[PDB]
């Protein structure tokens, strides 16, 4: 995750084990009862979209949910780059390049570029956005999986 | 096992055979496109047949929650 | 691992008995699953190779596989060296010696050296070279572990 | 127990007689040459006859998965 | 242990309970198994013999053992004083005193004094030669206890 | 499950029945209105006839705490 040190300055600091643990032990014994959502809400706070993947990742089991939230987040990734099309001309050297939905996706970029759009003056929450479509799919997946 | 083994039961639910199925392609390497092409074809080939007479009905374009909300009852 | 200090510095710093531990039970646990890469992944931030090879060291059972990996470590060694050969002339006093497959796999390298590589300017990432050896290798377990 | 006494069963797979030969070849402390000599060598040797035939012809030059996946039915 | 503080000298820190009870369990579970070796060094990182006596005098159970390990860093120990002979004449005032196989073993000599030799200049590696000792008799063990 | 299906038994408690309630109201998405719509109807109409008959003469403008104590001797 970004954190803020000592010093005043936002750094990034690496997720702590008993923390992965505590959101492994959640789907263990919750598997997809709601209370999953505020608790992923919680121990997403400050967590980049490389976090999030290496959390969905690190799943095992319910594979089918797993497969529709992944294509939930593409579908939601597709639609974020046709409602936000690509800017005029080329990139300005004094400036950084906008996120797409791969970006956002934490596919296409790097940590570094992660790091350069959310402590950048504006900054842009690329968290808060995946964080939506999980929290969408994970509707998604609270709704079909209710019986 | 390989992916071509992965089948459903005659009294199984779907449901636990998909679950089956993103397991073992979880264990496949191959490029997107190949897997796609696994995915509309291989899932539901290996059907059984009281659920995939209800997927023939569903038509192409079909998302997971319609197929596993279809195939509930079987 | 090689962490970086308070003062901004990177320093080695020893890893934790629950980290080691927190490894040993994935493994335990989750054998040869798939989400033992993405853990491996995460519990190997800021690993060095010697690090590495303590976490392959302390492992008991599944001894073939144990087997097969070392074989891949030493294959993607020799591949190392083969696409990289030795440089030309005396090495200079100014600087410090080019690593080969076994200096990687942490064999014929000193932890002061790891650490030199690493920290020096430019740095070169001695563990992610071998951490894609240990993913393809991961690969190749999988792939046969597969029933 | 000595690394000689290490053998294949009649019925068991070579695959859990593997394990038990790195195991104990974990256990020896011997140069890595003459390690080398005894995986080629002790392996094929004490596996059973209807593997023993297989790994026969599998030929040198053979590595791990290839030996592990030529004896799996037997 | 002896651990660099943040001011950046080398400093005296004591091990942690968690710590101990890790080198407890360890021994409790693997007993005699090699990853027992990797295990300890990890755990021994920085330690003093005054240390790794507290590890060997808090073994319970496999005393037959913790018998021949006693009777081989006796062993090793006299052979230490007889590599290296005791030094020409009286002692420096400038100087500091060479060990014998007893300070090595932790036995004759203090912590004061053990913290002096490591964190002088040259430095000397008393813990890093009973380390081998300790190496070396756990490997005897390793062998005998092979059935 | 769904919300339509959710039916108080004849032997249970009122209590065990408006906590499965809001379980599912819980899992219920809907707009803060139609939720309220839900509540003030569907709870009493598929109370138990003994307690449905309590609720009958609490009137309107009743409370959880209240109805909650009104049902518990049912």
């Amino acid at each position: 995750p970004i954190v803020q040190n000592l010093q005043g300055q936002m750094v990034h600091q690496a997720i702590s084990p008993r923390t992965l643990n505590a959101w492994v032990k959640v789907v263990e014994e919750k598997a997809f009862s709601p209370e999953v959502i505020p608790m992923f809400s919680a121990l997403s706070e400050g967590a980049t979209p490389q976090d999030l993947n290496t959390m969905l990742n690190t799943v095992g089991g319910h594979q089918a949910a797993m497969q529709m939230l992944k294509e939930t987040i593409n579908e939601e990734a597709a639609e974020w780059d046709r409602l936000h099309p690509v800017h005029a001309g080329p990139i300005a050297p004094g400036q950084m390049r906008e996120p797409r939905g791969s970006d956002i996706a934490g596919t296409t970029s790097t940590l570094q570029e992660q790091i350069g759009w959310m402590t950048h003056n504006p900054p842009i929450p690329v968290g808060e956005i995946y964080k939506r479509w999980i929290i969408l799919g994970l509707n998604k997946i609270v709704r079909m999986y209710s019986p | 096992t390989s992916i071509l083994d992965i089948r459903q039961g005659p009294k199984e639910p779907f449901r636990d055979y998909v679950d089956r199925f993103y397991k073992t392609l979880r264990a496949e390497q191959a490029s997107q496109e190949v897997k796609n092409w696994m995915t509309e074809t291989l899932l539901v080939q290996n059907a059984n047949p009281d659920c995939k007479t209800i997927l023939k009905a569903l038509g192409p374009g079909a998302t997971l929650e319609e197929m596993m909300t279809a195939c509930q009852g079987v």
